[PDB]
RNA sequence: AUGAAA
RNA sequence: GCCCGUCGCUAGUACCGAUUGAAUGGCUUAGUGAGGCCUCAGGAUCUGCUUAGAGAAGGGGGCAACUCCAUCUCAGAGCGGAGAAUUUGGACAAACUUGGUCAUUUAGAGGAACUAAAAGUCGUAACAAGGUUUCCGUAGGUGAACCUGCGGAAGGAUCAUU
RNA sequence: ACCCACUCGGCACCUUACGAGAAAUCAAAGUCUUUGGGUUCUGGGGGGAGUAUGGUCGCAAGGCUGAAACUUAAAGGAAUUG
RNA sequence: GUCGGAUUUCCAACGGGGCCUUUCCUUCUGGCUAACCUUGAGCUUGGCGAACCAGGACUUUUACUUUGAAAAAAUUAGAGUGUUCAAAGCAGGCGUAUUGCUCGAAUAUAUUAGCAUGGAAUAAUAGAAUAGGACG
RNA sequence: UAUCUGGUUGAUCCUGCCAGUAGUCAUAUGCUUGUCUCAAAGAUUAAGCCAUGCAUGUCUAAGUAUAAGCAAUUUAUACAGUGAAACUGCGAAUGGCUCAUUAAAUCAGUUAUCGUUUAUUUGAUAGUUCCUUUACUACAUGGUAUAACUGUGGUAAUUCUAGAGCUAAUACAUGCUUAAAAUCUCGACCCUUUGGAAGAGAUGUAUUUAUUAGAUAAAAAAUCAAUGUCUUCGGACUCUUUGAUGAUUCAUAAUAACUUUUCGAAUCGCAUGGCCUUGUGCUGGCGAUGGUUCAUUCAAAUUUCUGCCCUAUCAACUUUCGAUGGUAGGAUAGUGGCCUACCAUGGUUUCAACGGGUAACGGGGAAUAAGGGUUCGAUUCCGGAGAGGGAGCCUGAGAAACGGCUACCA
């Protein structure tokens, strides 16, 4: 009765999983900025993708 | 109950209806009233509302009107004669509207005498006045003057009794007067 | 279902009431009246979530039981009344008077004005009939009922009325060219002075409509509510007298009056 | 279409007395209505004898609601036709259309005389019967 | 004439 | 080298199948048909009015028989009101019995297949001209692949005789 | 009846490959990722299986329509070298 | 001609409205008489009905396509907002913090089908041929 | 973010599948699990059965209180404070649970009710109820129980109830009291005949029938059946009034009656105010409750157009004994084969009818994507259905009610 709670991640995992050069980055990343998940890696990427996303389907306007 | 939908009945195609629901009490009907002559019997049933409806049984006296003149007199019934929907009816004489039925008469014949002064079948200055100025109007028709010369009159219930409690009709007359005659004296 | 329904969920109750939906899954239902189920505000949600002069039903129901509150010049003790549009509400406590109206963003407003502006409203006739004994009448979009009236009040007219009694102050015909009020659709709110109509006989009387933006559309005749004549609005308007402007020119409105 | 009493009961319309007493020019009176949105009540309907209450014209049953647009397919019923609804429904997927037909029933009236082929336009009205809901109000073909 | 399993 | 079929062992899956097979659910002819509801009657019971005559008190009047009205009493008469048990006829129609039919599963002596499985027997049909060029349709024959007759094709071993 | 030139309709042929195709090859098997002229019929890994069942036709042989359970990682096409 | 805002005659394009070129692109009653030929001395007394309207009237059919009214919230996309960030939610922010002040809670989507709608290409669609043919 | 990869070969190109990969408000399970916030949760198989315990009862200042209940009126002799139980009036038809039924059926958008009901609210709205209408009748107001309670009790048990004695009402059954005019009838009487007439009954609302009006593109002439207004009786004749609707026999008004008789306050709390013809005389406020009609509002029921998954190893389906239509009637709150009587033989179909299947309620939506799309949607919201399967029905505005009855089946 009570109107559920929306919930909706903040991130989303990689298409194709073992690429040495997309891993060896992220950790790059995370080593460098001092972080402990991937997780929170793909939260920042999914973020980018989401501004750009948007980006691409604005500037497509005149 | 009598139900009155059509989830009841079979669709135009030719497919029976599944069964879908329970009948209702908005969708329901009942018996009949097979109101008869002698005797008045009013039943009332509630309905949806309050909304009160005397189903007429046994009515003995109902209420008749004389459309040229306007006018509408209390009389009993005889019996019904004839009715287009079924001989059924008229054998057990069963009142429903349109319904052919003869009547005494009489109410309209001494009110005949007093408004116009002028003989059927076979004083005062003011009264004398009233039927001289009414006159030129007492020459109605052949049949109607026959039917007042039998004392036995038809008039075709247009109420309905079993909604209402109430047999009301009218006198026949003229063009509907001739049909009607024709399909008694149909043989 | 069986009969008449008697409870009203959140997210069946409408938009333009702004009740939220946490805080209990139940809205309140607007008992019946003198306007309908969907376009009406409710006292309860009017005191507690419009102006907070309450925090909770009790309390409002309180107030409503111990009289502070008074509709059309009676008092109106039921917690779930329905205080539809143009409506007129007083609290001698303060002295205040709130009128219902609507705004161009879709919503209930919140009219604070005086005694008199109070004691007169507007009110659009839904229909005129001739009554029992021979008594022409009409009816309101308030489900006020009105005897023996100017025959120049005919449908789709407005009447203003002295509140005290049910008679006529004056009345304001229909015709083209009268400043109008829209009640219905998107156009919730705007004000925009007819400039012609249509009629597709057999159904839905249209009219075309613009605002002094030169703005215009088009929208329905039972839909609109007039409200006077040119210039001159025969009441005291919400803010921003009708005009829907961009999401970025009220975005650059509140940005200059930050 | 031989005698308009042909039924046992007196066909008529209700309340519309013509008195017998006077003798006036005109000896028998007939009702009717203009039915609105722009139709025209044919002069057969005017000078006509017959009764048929379930018409617009000359009967109660008031048009209200839709109107639709056919050609008779069926004639072979009393007072009654079938008409045949040719249009085409859509289909997003593929991008195109598919004919498809309804035929609906309506109820016809002795003001118009209809052989098959003859394009006609109806009205909503209350039901009629079981199948019916539509009357007819103008035919275009001949 | 036939020619075991990986 | 590769490969085909019968036969033999192991395990599984499905099919035919006597059993007037067995169940489950729906629609339903026919028969019985509860229970309420509606209408024809019924009348315990209670109860209002009108009188209704008398066993005889009380007082008022011939004050003596006798007379006027109220009275505890009980028939008797109609004028009615409400009125349950029971009841005719009707429509609604649960449920049961009997058949028919439609679907959804299922048991089964035995028979005949299919599949799978490291190393079983009998042959060697096919792939080279595969040792009788293969295959297609049809018919007969036989342990098995298979053979043969009649026509057809090249996926042939020939694109070719001025 | 022959010869020359032209023409329309045929049975096909010789050479190219702009074009196509996985390739053999192909005047269509072209004008298809630069994807659309109109329409019909069929196929969706191999087997089980053109089997079982149910209709339908036939004297019969058999034909037309026509699955499933179950099993498997290949079967199959065209070419290259041995 | 504002010190990177906005204007005129603007040469030109771009799409829109109207008149004529054999092009009636429904007209009768009306009142508006309209655009008034109506003109009083340079602002006067009187033109042909739709440009506002009620009707009489022929309104041959669709498919298509544009625009609008309407499509309950939640959801989705998306505005603003420091729930300590975030998922969220629709709250919050500013005072002389004693009288208090104050923006919000947008906007978008809404298939087919139904109503009105400008168009007339495209696709069909009947029309007057042993003329019961139209203006008359 | 419009992506591919491994596998038939000695190797190559292909068709073609398998496997890999990523996701799911898609579930189960394993192994493990420190914290903050938010939260699904006996749907899938069995809409299979259920012990026990809760889920709707309810009062004010104001319907009924002698609780032989409790405080105290002392402003109150009838109580007038509070107050169990009980009568009464409302509500229990909303909410909540599930998705079994159901494939033109629910449902979604879109129409209508000129075809109907509608408690409750909200706005208006009952001078007309003495019926041999003069004694036929209290209107500063009328009658009857009956509960609670008292006590007698009876069953093993039941929200079991009988017997006897009370008493109440907004419970039942009844019941009069306020104008003025205006037309019909009679009709005394004069009698006139051009014809004038005192006096009497009716008219509120509601039901039922019948009738009339409810409107109106344009201008003049000939008369009278009898002049009709007023007269120069040469005839001037004008004056005339009706709302809405796309459209009605609409709203509405009036004649003539019907009714076994509807409604028109015998109700209640506060405050007690004014006129004097100084009478418990006459008038007066703020309210609550109910009440006939109309309108409104929350609804409700039918209804127009369009749209649904798989099936032809389902091609004809429906019609005896309703299928399609028509006429009339019954029933309905209302149209209408909803049902009956009579009559015509129709209605749907390859543009997939009808029959079968469905681990089918539909939708707003969910997962998933360049585009196209595919799959799911029991499940918080909208509309439907059901209370173990069916059928029936009382009360009520509203139920085919199941935390209500009656029967049958298990």
């Amino acid at each position: 009765p009570r109107a559920p709670r929306t919930y909706s991640k903040t991130y989303s995992t990689p298409k194709r999983p073992y690429e040495s050069s997309r891993l060896d980055a992220e950790l790059k990343l995370a080593g460098e900025f001092g972080l402990k998940n991937k997780k929170e890696i793909y939260r920042i990427s999914f973020q980018l993708s989401k501004i750009r996303r948007a980006a691409r389907d604005l500037l497509t306007r005149d | 109950g009598i139900s009155r939908d059509s989830r009841h009945k079979r669709s135009a195609t030719g497919a029976k209806r599944a069964q879908f629901r329970k009948k209702r009490k908005f969708e329901l009907g009942r018996q009949p009233a097979n109101t008869k002559i002698g005797a008045k019997r009013i039943h009332s049933v509630r309905t949806r509302g309050g909304n009160k409806k005397y189903r007429a049984l046994r009515i003995e006296t109902g209420n008749f009107s004389w459309a040229s003149e306007g006018i509408s007199k209390k009389t009993r019934i005889a019996g019904v004669v004839y009715h287009p929907s079924n001989n059924e009816l008229v054998r057990t004489n069963t009142l429903t509207k349109a319904a052919i039925v003869q009547i005494d008469a009489t109410p309209f014949r001494q009110w005949f005498e007093a408004h116009y002064g002028q003989t059927l079948g076979k004083k005062s200055k003011n009264a004398e006045r009233k039927w001289a100025a009414r006159a030129a109007s007492a020459k109605i028709e052949s049949s109607v003057e026959s039917q007042f010369s039998a004392g036995r009159l038809y008039a075709c219930i247009s109420s309905r009794p079993g909604q209402s409690g109430r047999c009301d009709g009218y006198i026949l007359e003229g063009e509907e007067l001739a049909f009607y005659l024709r399909r008694l004296t149909a043989k | 279902a069986r009969g008449p329904k008697k409870h009203l969920k959140r997210l069946a109750a409408p938009h333009h009431w702004l009740l939220d939906k946490l805080s209990g899954c139940y809205a309140p239902r607007p008992s019946a009246g003198p306007h309908k189920l969907r376009e009406s505000l409710p006292l309860i949600v009017f005191l507690r979530n419009r102006l907070k002069y309450a925090l909770n039903g009790r309390e409002v129901k309180a107030i409503l039981m111990q009289r502070h509150v008074k509709v059309d010049g009676k008092v109106r003790t039921d917690t779930t009344y329905p205080a539809g549009f143009m409506d007129v509400i007083t609290l001698d406590a303060t002295n205040e008077n709130f009128r219902l109206v609507y705004d161009v963003k879709g919503r209930f407003a919140v009219h604070r004005i005086t005694d008199e502006e109070a004691s007169y409203k507007l009110g659009k006739v839904k229909k005129v009939q001739l009554g029992k004994k021979g008594v022409p009448y009409v009816v309101t979009h308030d489900g006020r009922t009105i005897r023996y009236p100017d025959p120049n009040i005919k449908v789709n007219d407005t009447v203003k009325i002295d509140l005290a009694s049910g008679k006529i102050t004056d009345f304001i015909k229909f015709d083209a060219g009268k400043l109008v009020y829209v009640t219905g659709g998107r156009n919730l709110g705007r004000i925009g002075t007819i400039v012609h109509k249509e009629r597709h006989d057999g159904g839905f009387d249209l009219v075309h409509i613009k605002d002094s933006l030169d703005n215009t559309f088009v929208t329905r005749l039972n839909n609109v509510f007039v409200i006077g004549e040119q210039g001159k609005p025969y009441i005291s308007l919400p803010k921003g007298k009708g005009i829907k402007l961009s999401i970025a020119e009220e975005r650059d409105r509140r940005r200059a009056q930050q | 279409e031989l005698t308009v009493q042909s039924e046992r009961a007196f066909q008529k319309q209700p309340h519309i007395f013509n008195n017998p007493k006077v003798k006036t020019s005109k000896r028998t009176k007939r009702w009717y209505k203009n039915a609105g949105l722009g139709f025209k009540t044919p002069k057969t309907a005017i000078e006509g004898s017959y009764i048929d209450k379930k018409c617009p014209f000359t009967g109660l049953v008031s048009i209200r609601g839709k109107i639709l647009t056919g050609t008779v397919v069926s004639t072979k019923m009393h007072r009654t036709i079938v008409i045949r609804r040719a249009y085409l429904h859509y289909i997003p997927k593929y991008n195109r259309y598919e004919k498809r037909h309804k035929n609906v029933p309506v109820h016809v009236s002795p003001a118009f005389r209809v052989q098959v082929g003859d394009i006609v336009t109806v009205g909503q009205c209350r039901p009629i019967s079981k199948t019916v809901r539509f009357n007819v109000v103008k035919v275009s073909a001949a």
